[PDB]
């Protein structure tokens, strides 16, 4: 089954015959639903309040 | 009957017993594993930071 992600996210996958885990950020892959995981991570930029008092 | 398990590189997974022997820990760190109901039992740890 095919897993597409926005420029804004990459993409890792897990499982069986892909132990080196495959990231790709903002693309297309092929993945076996029931024998293979994938998980996900925002590329997006954090404005952080970094108080001192 | 025996199942698979899939596993993300923020994991260790430790497998005792198996195709190899008897007296041995089988080491995974993402990737995927193959158990056997009562041959071999599966427990993970997370490789996560902690603050």
């Amino acid at each position: 089954m095919f897993f597409t992600c926005g420029p804004n996210e990459a993409m890792v996958v897990s499982g069986f015959c892909r132990s080196p885990p495959v990231m790709v950020a903002g693309g297309r892959v092929f993945v076996l639903p029931c024998i293979q995981q994938i998980q996900r991570i925002s590329l997006n930029t954090l404005t952080l309040n970094v108080k001192s008092e | 009957m025996g199942n698979c398990h899939t596993v993300g590189p923020n994991e260790a997974l430790v497998v005792s017993g198996g195709c190899c022997g008897s007296d041995y820990k089988q080491y995974v760190f993402g990737g995927w594993a193959w158990a056997w109901w009562c041959i071999s039992d599966t427990q993970r740890l997370s490789l996560e930071v902690m603050t």
